[PDB]
């Protein structure tokens, strides 16, 4: 078990790294919630 | 006369009164002094409640006696 | 002032509805302070159950501004 | 009478608050108070408490002060805001029994014919449990010694309520815990077992010194009990008991073997998924 | 002008009592009175809190005996608690946390009687083992604020760490008052207790489980393994035969035998290991 | 840390909830339901729900206001 | 006017059943208590009073209470029994005086002596001196048989209030008419 | 130097002392910075007009002071005075304190200078004002000590009220730093013991300066004993820094103190352990400090411990700038934002002076982090690094220049975020583009007053008027040729390369 | 693992938003409009999103 | 005047010590928690509440 | 056994006391010799805040110690 | 043998013990030398905090070893 999990579990590669989320989404949502607030 | 009334906060107030005054006049003086409305505040003396309808002599309030004030506690 | 305070509540757009039942109510066996309800125990007269037009059914713990004697289902 | 007693955390925090506050009224090394509770089916439940003034002149027994008509007044003032609960017993925060507390107990018993004592030692110096429970009984004797009025032990534990353990857990941000599963077993039930057993044997060890003329043999009773202890302990692990032991060890380990085998096969399977997925997508994206 | 940074320190005991009292008046806004002291312009500390006699109707509550309060308070002093009143608290079940209508009025008179008062609101029914929902407020000025004056001074980041919820904005928190940050400051001795609060006696640790019944459990799980192995073979056989996510999406009913197979390990293990170890130890420590 | 935050999201399983019927799942983390008020919905599901127990027409409970599987 | 705390330590030893005073010493003292405490409270209304009794143990009967009636109805059904024990009584009254409700009051002890006291003199001198530095004031009525106790008590009071303190007294009486009638109202306002 | 001057005195020597004690160097630097002065005021005019009255007001009259450092160019605050008068309460204090940074090193006749902007301009009290005055008189002499000490000491004694003592102990603990003057330590300790919650912070910090680096058997007990047993918090937030300055590079010696503080239950002492293990090992790169200073970040249970624990790494490695991105670049993806903020500051402070590329590469995507204060952190850090650079000297500069502008102009954005941008505008143009941050002397010696400058600066998190403490770190970048008479020759020099690499950033003041 | 913890932390806020209806289209109109009828109510003629 | 009606409904089953399923008479089912004192022994499936 | 007290005004007061005295007593001595009400006085000795109910030798205060008086101001 | 113990202020103490000596005697003799109450203290060596029942030999303590004393400075 140790050898198997130790060895060829390298395919976690930098070919694709890590992602994220949108940037305008939160802005729009906050504007909408502030509009609701004003009311 | 002078009369001392003290509150659950630890602040203390001194009032000038004459024996013919009623409780309501006391509460009015307190409101003048501090801004609490007359309907909120409850008074205590010698371990029994005060009520309007009576003069301060009637409870035998003597010179330099001490009164307790406690607020109406309502929520909803 | 008291009668005016009653009057100024009675705005005429009432609903209308039908009485379904009249009930005899008795306080609970046990009591509390610091947390007691005026309405669970500590009621002793009549209570009512009414059916509104919009098909609700409400229990009423306090009848209101009409003497319970003159109601019937 | 009583078979067990259960304590809620609110009592323990109350005790500690009292202990820290007294410094504003005296200099004493002990404090005393009343336990409000309820019970059913010989299981007693303590829920709430308030503390009453007490004082003692340290250098002698038999000179102590305890304020009745403050206790009665508070009990009245509490009853007005919770009808569920009634006087049950009393607590003090000394690390050890005192000569006069039987004479305290005979007072406060007038408020409840069954009254129970709980010692809540506030400064532990060991791994252990913060409470002990005692009830009062009369002892006959075989020596013809007159009848003796003396305490007796009762088993105890902490209990809980859903409305409180939410608060306890919100507050337990202090240190590590929950080293899950096999990690927590051996610590919680081997090491912290052996440390306790060792402390007990050291205590017996110390007592059997004083009998070197330092103190009178308190009774042949205690010696009879010790002789039972050293007689009972398991027979020498030397007979056919050994055969019976090997059998179960084989059976206990065989299934472990099986499970370990299962454990490895899945790793290989996961390996293959990772391998092919990688290379294929690589060549594809190239 | 009030500094943005000022804390409220509540003392762990008070919190437990606030909960065990709020989660009883289950559908009603029970209330109570709160005792502490004003250490400084950057502090207020609450040290204890106690209930009252009170009655209500679901839509409201209030307390009925005024004498009881002064008598209880004046009694407590005889045992080292001379501290006085600084505020009050009431429970909102499920609503959320804010002050509304009447609660402002009974509040504002405190501030005429004693500046620097504090009103606390707790919610006992949303709370859960990880976290309790508490808030502490004080009223904004009685306007004269068309001047556009800020209610408070700021000379730190220390007050802008938290995001106000939508609900309080609906009921207008920054429009009529302001929130103040809660903080805890446990002392040495209580935190020494708080860890003991779960310890269990040495008597138990050395004890063995019965060997019968134990064997029964072993045979139960081993015979449960079969069906999972059988299913696992097919589950291996059939994969990659369709589009990838359409594996999971078509596996919402029937179970996937990998997990159920795996989690029967960590039951043969753990159990067998610890039992064999405990027997192996105590065979030496007694004779 | 993950265990500490794992159960932190059961503030959502508070006491007053509506009962509804399960229909089908579009993709993981989303499905469609039919409430007892009679109107269907396409909604989000919460992560910690074990997926091996939801089957055709099993009575689930939904948030009162947001209408999310809980 | 000055606010004072007073504990009255009645005596109930066996010797109290004898009959020097007319009804029997028990009724000879109960009336005296009844008058002295009326004097304490009527002197100023917020003084307050408590009760202790000396037997083979000391016992407290009612802590500092502003209403005299509590004491009176309490003092009844005290029974003559056992042997007096002086020191322990005075100690436990010292304790109970510390815990007064308002520390702005100063404090007093009153005691009635009605029997032989088997105490060693040099113990009284220690007790007196530490009570001296604790500002507690004692005041002894040699109510019963004057002999035997005539000396020890006098030297005690000397060593206490001496050095020209003057605030503490000994007063004593032969058999005769009522204590309250002839005696107690005579020496000063009380004590 | 204070030692060697005695072996030298016991003539040309009588003027050689004028070099040994720095009298010349100071006034030469002053003359350079005053002559080479160059700033475009339009940026201030913009940010001024974008002010919608808020906390942000203060950020101008701090930031302005950065760009005019050293240069005595008062002419921005001399006019538009009526908008400045809109300040009130504690902020007024800070405004007066800035009058220090503009005159830094304008040593002579300073007393009349501030008495032209009096502590008693109207004898009003307004004792935020006067305490400001003392704080300024402290900053002019920021490390020169000398004849002002025995003034300020007296001036502390007769303070009426507890804000004057605050400015006073700050100024005095500034000027006399490092000297260990026993009378000063006495006066400060007696004021600390007075146990007032505002002054005891100022005094508790200042107390640490006058003992800087001279480990002292007694004083550390006389202050950890007080910190360990007092109830006000601000006192602890002062002392938690005040301790570490008693260690300085002392390598292994301090380790005993370390093992005390890191074991403590009390969170703020547990924190101050970390600052100590930073100041004890500056520049050493010693693995034995890293192995524990980082382990705290991953497990401790109170956030400010985690931020200070992460951020301290910016001091151990600053002798090998290549390393920090290799370790922090992962940690910057933590879930809880306090760690991310700390990572931004560690990264910015490891490589403060350089144009290092990978640092900026990692800092760019933080600028949109949802949690406003990490945006403030990233903006500051971005601006400390990349000081003085031109678009040739590094690409990826002129987009930041406008980023700051747009985020300050945005009408619907958090004040706490847009505080950072307006600070950054000043950081990037400090001194008139003639000054730089460095922890590293030309010869390779570690430079002390700048290290103290930044460690104190990072506490602006807790207490605003502290930010002026950065002005210690602006070393000027110039060369001067000097005659044997110490006259200035009118000589010239040349430079080897296309001029566009050096130039001032070409002010674009359209109107 | 850090990514997974991040998502789990945000789920509580995220799944607070309200849902959406499901209806049957009967026939499409011109200029990007459609006639759809919902389960218990009246037909609604309504536009479409950009994608 | 300061009083309010209460909704009528019917109990279907007790789920746990604090979770009951009720059906209002008008429509939607619900999940609802009890009040502490009501003698939970008495909420058999079917009683009106 | 001499003790120095420092008030906010800086006036120094000298006390002849005993190691087994109590804080109540010294607070009263100050009340006698200066006129300050006892209960307004709070005593400060380095960081520790002194509690009325216990004795100087419990805090091992030594000869000629310098000790601070702080006034807990009251609302009004 | 001779062992070293360090206090935070840079005080060092050298002390005579034996291999079979137990922690309790060490704390006792440190009390006898310096007067520290035996409970207010913790001894740290090898980055661990010692247990009062063991011997120095149980922790592989060797000659001229130095260990750190941790102290609650003023006790209270």
């Amino acid at each position: 078990h140790n050898m198997s999990v130790k060895a060829m579990r390298f395919p976690p590669k930098s070919y694709n790294k890590d992602l994220e989320s949108a940037e305008e989404r939160r802005e729009r949502e906050q504007q909408d919630l502030e509009f609701a607030k004003e009311m | 006369m002078q009369i001392f009334v003290k509150t659950l906060t630890g602040k203390t107030i001194t009032l000038e009164v004459e024996p013919s005054d009623t409780i309501e006049n006391v509460k009015a003086k307190i409101q003048d002094k501090e801004g609490i409305p007359p309907d909120q505040q409850r008074l205590i003396f010698a371990g029994k409640q005060l009520e309007d309808g009576r003069t301060l002599s009637d409870y035998n309030i003597q010179r330099e006696s001490t009164l307790h004030l406690v607020l109406r506690l309502r929520g909803g | 002032e008291n009668s005016e305070k009653i009057k100024v509540n009675k705005t005429l757009p009432y609903l209308v509805s039908n009485v379904i039942e009249l009930l005899d109510v008795d306080p609970n066996d046990q009591e509390e302070d610091g947390a007691n309800i005026d309405l669970d125990s500590q009621r002793k007269g009549k209570c009512a159950v009414i059916k509104t037009s919009t098909r609700q059914t409400y229990f009423l713990p306090v009848i209101g501004l009409v003497d319970a004697e003159k109601l019937k289902p | 009478a009583v078979q067990k007693v259960v304590v809620h955390p609110l009592v323990l925090l109350s005790v500690v608050d009292h202990f820290n506050r007294i410094g504003k009224v005296g200099n004493q090394k002990r404090v005393v108070g009343v336990l409000l509770g309820s019970w059913q089916k010989k299981v007693l439940d303590v829920s709430n408490s308030f503390a009453v003034p007490f004082d003692e002149d340290d250098k002698d027994d038999s000179v102590w002060f305890l304020d009745h008509d403050y206790l009665e007044n508070m009990y009245g003032m509490f009853k007005k805001v919770n009808a569920r609960e009634r006087i049950v017993g009393w607590y003090h925060t000394g690390p050890k029994l005192h000569k006069n507390d039987i004479a305290i107990n005979e007072l406060m018993k007038r408020y409840c014919p069954n009254s129970v004592l709980v010692i809540i030692d506030v400064k532990p110096k060991d791994l252990g449990l913060p409470t002990e429970a005692y009830i009062s009984v009369e002892e006959v004797h075989d020596d013809g010694t007159p009848t003796s009025k003396t305490f007796e032990h009762v088993t105890s534990e902490i209990g809980a309520e859903e409305a409180e353990e939410v608060g306890v857990e919100h507050l337990l941000r202090d240190i590590k815990d929950t080293t899950v599963g096999t990690l927590s077993q051996r610590i919680t039930n081997q090491v912290h077992g052996l440390k306790g057993l060792n402390s007990k044997l050291l205590d017996i060890r110390s007592y059997l010194e004083k009998v070197a003329t330092g103190k009178l043999p308190i009774n042949h009773q205690i010696i009879y009990q010790l002789q039972d202890v050293f007689n009972l302990l398991p027979d020498v692990s030397l007979q056919e008991f050994v055969k019976a032991f090997y059998l179960k060890t084989n059976d206990q380990m065989v299934v472990v073997y099986l499970a370990s085998l299962i454990r490895s096969v899945v790793a290989l399977h996961n390996l293959i998924n990772n391998k092919i997925a990688n290379r294929d997508a690589e060549k594809k994206e190239g | 002008a009030v500094d943005t940074a000022e804390q409220v320190y509540i003392s762990s005991l008070a919190l437990l009592k606030m909960l065990k009292h709020g989660r009883a008046g289950v559908p009603m806004e029970v209330m109570g009175l709160m005792l502490g002291e004003f250490v400084d312009d950057y502090t207020v500390r609450v040290i204890d809190v106690f209930a009252m006699p009170q009655s209500g109707t679901g839509v409201s509550v209030e307390a009925v005996d005024p004498v009881f309060q002064a008598k209880m308070l004046d009694m407590l002093k005889q045992t080292g608690r001379p501290e006085m009143v600084v505020g009050w608290y009431h429970s909102h079940p499920g609503f959320g946390c804010w002050l509304s209508g009447v609660d402002i009025n009974t509040q504002q008179s405190f501030e005429a009687l004693s500046e620097r008062a504090v009103a606390v609101v707790v919610d006992p029914i949303q709370s859960v083992k990880g976290k309790v929902v508490i808030d502490a407020f004080r009223l904004i000025n009685a306007n004269m604020m068309v001047l556009g004056h800020e209610p408070r001074q700021t000379t730190s980041n220390l007050g802008h760490l938290n995001k106000p919820s939508i609900q309080a904005l609906i009921h207008g928190l920054n429009r009529h008052y302001y929130s103040i940050t809660i903080n805890y400051r446990k002392n040495e001795l209580e935190q020494k207790m708080l860890l003991n609060l779960h310890k269990k006696s040495w008597m138990e640790g050395l004890t063995l489980q019965d060997y019968s019944e134990h064997c029964k459990h072993n045979e139960s799980v081993v015979k449960e393994m079969l069906e999972l192995a059988k299913n696992y073979n097919k589950a291996v056989e059939e994969e990659d035969k369709m589009t990838p996510e359409q594996l999971a999406i078509k596996n919402v009913g029937k179970q996937d035998p990998k997990r159920h197979l795996e989690e029967h390990v960590d039951v043969l293990m753990t159990s067998n290991i610890v039992q064999c170890l405990a027997a192996m130890l105590d065979t030496v420590v007694f004779k | 840390e993950f265990l500490h935050a794992q159960e932190e999201v059961k503030r959502i399983q508070s006491i007053p909830l509506v009962i509804g019927q399960f229909l089908e799942a579009v993709d993981q983390n989303t499905a469609i339901v039919g409430s007892t008020t009679g109107s269907n919905y396409y909604v989000r599901i919460l992560s910690t729900i074990d997926r091996e127990l939801l089957k055709p027409n099993a009575s689930v409970a939904l948030h009162k206001h947001s209408n999310a599987l809980v | 006017m000055v606010l004072e705390s007073t504990m009255v330590c009645v005596d109930n030893s066996e010797y109290m059943r004898n009959g020097d005073f007319l009804p029997t010493r028990l009724q000879a003292q109960q009336d005296a208590v009844n008058i002295v405490c009326h004097s304490k409270t009527r002197s100023n209304p917020e003084n307050n009073v408590g009760l202790i009794t000396l037997a083979n143990d000391c016992e407290v009967l009612t802590t500092l209470t502003p209403d005299t009636g509590r004491i009176l109805s309490k003092l009844h059904t005290v029974q003559p029994k056992g042997k007096i024990t002086f020191c322990t009584g005075i100690r436990v009254a010292h304790l109970a005086l510390k815990h007064r409700q308002g520390k702005n009051h100063k404090m007093r002890i009153i005691a009635f002596v009605g029997s032989p006291v088997e105490d060693n003199e040099k113990d009284l001198v220690k007790l007196a001196k530490r009570l001296k530095k604790e500002k507690v004031n004692v005041d002894i009525i040699n109510f019963g048989e004057e002999e035997v106790n005539t000396e020890k008590l006098t030297a005690f009071v000397n060593t206490l209030n001496g050095k020209d303190g003057t605030g503490s007294h000994l007063v004593t009486v032969p058999p005769g008419p009522s204590l309250a009638d002839a005696l107690i109202s005579s020496p000063i306002l009380a004590g | 130097l204070s030692s060697v001057i005695q072996n030298l005195r016991t003539d040309q020597t009588l003027k050689m002392i004028k070099i040994l004690s720095g009298e010349m160097a100071i006034e030469l630097h002053l003359q350079f910075l005053i002559r080479n002065n160059n700033t475009d005021l339009m940026i201030l005019k913009n940010t001024k007009d974008a002010v919608r009255n808020s906390v942000c007001h203060t950020a101008t009259v701090i930031a302005n002071s950065f760009m005019h450092c050293g240069t005595t160019s008062d002419q921005f605050l001399r006019d538009n005075l009526e908008w400045l008068a809109r300040a009130t309460n504690w902020a007024k204090f800070t405004a007066t304190a800035s009058l220090g940074v503009i005159h830094k090193g304008h040593e002579k006749e300073a007393l009349q200078l501030m008495a032209t902007y009096l502590p008693k301009d109207t004898s009003p009290g307004s004792a935020y004002q006067e305490g400001g005055g003392l704080y300024a008189l402290g900053l002019i002499h920021a490390n020169h000590g000398g004849d002002i000490i025995d003034y300020l000491l007296n001036q502390l004694k007769n303070a009426s009220n507890d804000i004057v003592r605050h400015g006073g102990s700050l100024g005095l603990g500034l000027a006399a730093m490092g000297t260990a003057r026993q009378d000063v330590y006495d006066l400060l300790k007696t004021n600390l013991y007075q146990d007032d919650a505002v002054t005891g912070e100022a005094a508790g910090l200042a107390l640490g300066l006058v003992m800087l680096g001279s480990k002292n058997a007694q004083a550390i007990e006389d202050m950890v004993g007080y910190a360990q047993e007092t109830q006000h918090e601000k006192i602890l937030r002062g002392l938690a820094v005040g301790i570490a300055l008693v260690m300085y590079g002392r390598m292994e010696e301090a380790d005993a103190l370390i093992e005390s503080l890191c074991r403590d239950k009390d969170p703020i002492l547990r924190r101050s352990g970390m600052y100590t293990v930073a100041m004890a090992y500056c520049g050493s790169g010693n693995n034995k400090a890293i192995r524990r200073l980082l382990h705290v970040a991953v497990s401790d249970v109170n956030d400010d411990v985690r931020r200070a624990a992460v951020e301290s790494l910016g001091f151990i490695l600053f002798r090998t700038p290549e390393q920090c991105p290799s370790v922090v670049s992962l940690l910057s993806e933590s879930y809880n934002p306090h760690v991310r903020y700390g990572a931004a500051m560690a990264l910015g402070i490891c490589c403060a002076g350089t144009g290092n590329k990978e640092a900026i590469n990692l800092l760019e995507p933080m600028t949109n982090d949802p949690v406003n204060y990490v945006r403030q952190g990233a903006l500051i850090a971005s601006a400390l690094i990349m000081i003085q650079q031109t678009e040739i000297t590094c690409p990826k500069v002129n987009q930041f220049r406008q980023l700051y502008s747009k985020v300050i102009n945005d009408k619907h954005d958090d004040v706490m975020a847009k505080f950072g941008a307006i600070l950054a505008q000043g950081i990037l143009d400090a001194g008139g583009h003639n000054v730089t941050i460095s922890l590293q002397s030309r010869t390779g010696h570690t430079h002390m007053p700048s290290v103290v400058g930044v460690l104190v600066f990072t506490q602006f998190w807790f207490w605003f008027p502290l930010s002026h403490f950065l002005s210690l770190a602006y070393t000027p970048t110039c060369v001067i040729g000097l005659n044997k008479d110490l006259k200035m020759p009118k000589v010239q020099y040349k430079s080897n390369c296309k001029p566009s690499t050096f130039a001032y950033p070409a002010p674009l003041e359209v109107p | 693992l850090n990514a997974k913890v991040r998502l789990l932390r945000e789920e509580l806020q995220l799944l607070q938003e309200q849902g959406s209806y499901v209806g049957e289209v009967v026939r499409a109109m011109d200029k990007k409009k459609v006639l759809v009828k919902v389960h218990p109510e009246g037909k609604f003629v309504v536009d479409v999103d950009k994608n | 005047l300061q009083s309010v009606g209460q909704i009528v409904g019917e109990v279907l089953k007790q789920l746990t010590e604090e979770k009951f399923i009720v059906k209002a008479t008008n429509g939607p089912r619900y999940v609802v928690g009890c009040r502490r004192q009501l003698d939970k022994s008495k909420l058999k499936p079917g009683t009106r509440v």
